């Protein structure tokens, strides 16, 4: 599976830091890559475990960051 | 042994966090750089933000205090313009100020660049260009910025006059009241002070400041990397003149 | 060619207040009298515990040349709980934007500040207030759970407002969705009856709307400016709305279907920071039974006899065709820095000649920058680029903003009956509102 973070205006630096460190933390083992020159963090190799955990951390720490999530 | 003012100009939004330790290398690598060019060399520094005025920033106290509130974060409260050093030659002092830079923060992606960029080249008073020598104002950011009629939405409708008003604080005065400027404001001045402009951006931002480079006499564009002397070479070889 | 510039109704505000800002006509129902409705967004009013709250006023065409505030709200900010504000009046700037259809007035405050039930926040939402015959009623379709900047907390809706002929209310609201902006339109009926003075968030099951998008259209501003005309031959009045930072800065325009909301047009500028979408107008230009579009870009910079660039700004004409496809030409402007197509209003057929005249103005053009109009007509052949007729500001500048004669007009209504639509221009630089009669 795979999460895309969204972050947008002129503070994505900083939640996508924020969430960034988080997701180490939460799992240091994913591989985690910053997209869009740091306007999205997307993490892939996932299987709807996380999914339930850290998108979910995002939108209730930082309900104006966007999720989208993709499974195979 | 041609005379050389070189001003530069800082971006302390929250967007920069990513971007302001190679800013401040770049910055020192500059000073040690240009002293190469001439005994006749002097440098400024100066920094922006963006107009506090909602929507661009909230308007809660908490917020107002601390504009990275509730990321959580601690950074400094959002200001226009501001004018920190006279160009000089005591680069000693111009590195002091540049490393103890620290982060601002504002809620949309484009920034008050042509603010900063009107008043720095505006001001010859207090950036302190000389007569004759070459002026050369370089702008860091990686971003987009406003220009005049993007501030309708934040109630300001009373056009930019490209005049310089820096009060006893170094602030720009006027930056609730007056329009962001525009690029035809932009040229007119930046012609008229013979400055030279130089954009130093991050890749995804580097086409569009070319596009504004063609529009703009002099103005030249480059990108904002870890190897900054890249940059330097731009003011390099904009110094053999002939 | 035939406006009365010698001696027209000139109406004042009080100081401060931008009375002049925005105009449009009154026409009430049955052989009433016509009045001019005159906004001015910094009018202390007499509003309890409100500063600079806004108004509208107004103002009698048939004598005495008084203005009187229209009772559209008349109370001071409702709390949430105690000592808990629940909406911020002061400064909301209620009078900002005019609108009105037969006699029905629609007014907006684009700055006004509400509190999120959920937080004590203060967003920049917007609101409206529709006063229908003697009813009034609050009117906020981007107040709602859809909060914050993704959402439409930072929406001012109310920033730009229209009717359609088919009893419709069209606004836009430039800031939502991080500023890639949104257009909404109701239908009358529902939005009073629907109306619970102690509910804030209506929804409205008839509502149509556009929707938030990739972060590509982020600081796209949609719904800057609207006009409504039929571009598909359907018989219903389709949107037309400016997006003047689309295409990094190089602005576009959006045409969206009446019925539905969908696209079916896109017009693009051709130069970096022309603001080209700035403002939109339809009409009928040249007889064809067709609406055409008029876009403003009134930054655009043009490349003088000497090669080099200034900005005089720039209007594009696109005429429609029956088969779909349009005709474009362009207009620039005639004075550096005016910014020429920074307002642009149809006046309908100004001359009865059988096409539609128009008129653009250049708000810091002339002497002491005071403000100039420019009338055009139309023909056949699409618009006549040279103006017939200019309009001179009469007023010294001030201090602040100068009296920016021609910021914002409206025409098309004959309001002395004699058979030629007549023009309002403000300039609220200097408080002031002007009525020029139209001439046999
Ligand atoms: C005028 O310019 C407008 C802006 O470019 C044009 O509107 C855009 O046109 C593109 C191309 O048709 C549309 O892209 C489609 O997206 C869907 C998927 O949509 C869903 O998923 C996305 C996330 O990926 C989500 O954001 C959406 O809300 C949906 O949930 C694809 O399946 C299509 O293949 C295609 O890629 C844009 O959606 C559309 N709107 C916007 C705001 O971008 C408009 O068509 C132009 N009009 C004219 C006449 O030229
Ligand atoms: C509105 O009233 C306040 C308080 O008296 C005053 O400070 C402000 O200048 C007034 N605004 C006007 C006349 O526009
Ligand atoms: C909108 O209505 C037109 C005309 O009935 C139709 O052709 C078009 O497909 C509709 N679009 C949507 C999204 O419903
Ligand atoms: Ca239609
Ligand atoms: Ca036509
Ligand atoms: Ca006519
Ligand atoms: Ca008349
Ligand atoms: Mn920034
Ligand atoms: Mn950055
Ligand atoms: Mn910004």
């Amino acid at each position: 599976c795979v999460v895309r973070f969204v972050f947008r205006g002129d503070l994505a630096e900083l939640m996508l830091r924020a969430v960034k460190d988080h997701l180490k933390k939460e799992g240091p083992h994913w591989n985690i890559t910053s997209t869009n020159n740091g306007k999205e963090l997307v993490v892939r190799g996932i299987h709807e475990s996380d999914a339930k955990r850290i998108a979910k951390w995002v939108e209730k720490r930082f309900p104006r960051v966007h999720t989208e999530t993709q499974c195979d | 042994d041609y005379p050389v003012d070189l001003y530069y100009l800082m971006d302390l939004s929250a967007s920069m966090d990513d971007d302001l330790n190679t800013i401040k290398e770049l910055g020192s690598r500059l000073s040690k750089e240009m002293s190469k060019l001439t005994s006749n060399f002097r440098l400024g520094f100066g920094s922006f933000v963006e107009k506090p005025v909602s929507p661009f920033v909230k308007t809660t106290p908490e917020e107002i205090a601390n504009p990275c509130s509730s990321i959580p974060y601690f950074c400094l409260p959002t200001f226009g313009f501001k004018h920190i050093l006279p160009l000089t030659n005591d680069a000693e002092r111009f590195n002091e100020i540049v490393k103890n830079q620290k982060i601002s923060a504002n809620i949309d992606t484009p920034e008050g660049g042509f603010d900063a960029i009107m008043q720095a080249a505006v001001c010859k008073e207090k950036i302190g260009w000389r007569n004759d020598s070459l002026h050369l104002l370089v702008f860091v950011s990686d971003a987009d910025s406003h220009f005049g009629m993007d501030s309708k939405l934040a109630g300001i409708v009373c056009p930019n006059d490209g005049l310089c008003h820096l009060d006893s604080k170094n602030e720009y005065s006027m930056s609730t009241v007056l329009e962001y400027p525009t690029i035809g404001q932009l040229i007119d001045k930046l012609v008229q002070n013979n400055v030279l402009l130089i954009f130093a951006v991050t890749q995804e931002q580097v086409h569009l400041y070319e596009n504004y480079a063609k529009l703009i006499p002099g103005a030249t564009v480059g990108l904002l990397q870890k190897d900054s002397g890249n940059i330097l070479q731009l003011i390099i070889s904009a110094y053999e003149e002939l | 060619f035939n406006l009365d510039v010698d001696s027209p109704a000139e109406y004042s505000g009080p100081e401060g207040s931008y009375f002049g800002f925005a105009v449009d006509f009154f026409v009430p129902s049955a052989s009433s009298r016509m009045f001019l409705l005159v906004g001015a967004p910094k009018a202390n009013t007499t509003q309890p515990g409100i500063v600079e709250g806004g108004q509208v006023l107004k103002c009698d065409w048939s004598s005495t040349r008084r203005c009187q505030p229209i009772e559209f709200d008349a109370t001071g900010n409702r709390d949430y709980a105690k000592d808990d504000p629940l909406e911020f009046k002061s400064h909301q700037w209620f009078g900002a934007s005019v609108r009105s259809k037969q006699d029905k007035i629609l007014a907006c405050a684009p700055l006004y500040h509400w509190r999120t039930e959920m937080k004590q926040e203060r967003e920049p939402v917007g609101t409206c207030f529709l006063q229908d015959g003697t009813k009034t009623v609050e009117y906020a379709p981007c107040r709602s759970q859809d909060i914050d900047a993704d959402g439409q907390g930072f929406c001012q809706g109310g920033f730009s407002i229209d009717f359609t002929k088919a009893d419709r209310v069209l606004l836009g609201g430039p800031g939502s969705f991080y500023w890639q902006g949104q257009l909404i339109s109701d239908q009358v009926a529902e939005i009073v009856s629907k109306y619970d003075p102690n509910v804030y968030s209506i929804k409205y099951n008839n509502q149509l709307a556009t929707r938030t998008a990739q972060a590509i259209f982020d600081d796209s501003y949609l719904g800057y400016s609207v006009a409504v005309g039929d571009f598909n031959g359907d018989g219903i009045d389709d949107f037309v709305s400016g997006v003047p930072r689309a295409a990094r800065t190089l602005g576009m325009v959006y045409i969206y279907d009446g019925k539905n909301m969908s696209s079916l047009y896109n017009f693009t500028g051709e130069q970096m920071a022309a603001y080209f979408g700035f403002s939109v107008a339809a009409t009928d230009i040249n007889g064809d039974d067709y609406a055409d579009v008029f876009i403003g870009a009134p930054l655009f910079m043009d490349r003088g006899s000497d090669g080099k660039l200034q900005e005089v700004g720039q209007v594009s004409v696109s005429l429609q065709r029956a088969s779909g496809d349009f005709q474009t030409t362009k207009l620039n402007g005639f004075e550096v820095f005016a910014r020429f197509g920074s307002a642009i209003a149809p006046l309908g057929d100004l001359d009865q000649d059988g096409f539609n005249d128009i008129a653009i103005a250049a708000p810091y053009g002339g002497e002491d920058k005071k403000g100039i109009v420019y009338i055009f007509n139309g023909r056949s052949t699409g618009l006549n680029a040279v103006p017939s007729q200019i309009l001179e500001g009469q007023w010294a500048a001030r201090s602040g903003c100068p009296p920016s004669f021609g910021y914002s007009m409206k025409g098309a209504t004959d309001i002395d009956k004699n058979g030629y639509p007549d023009l309002i221009v403000g300039a609220f630089g200097v408080d002031r509102a002007i009525l020029y009669r139209a001439r046999p």
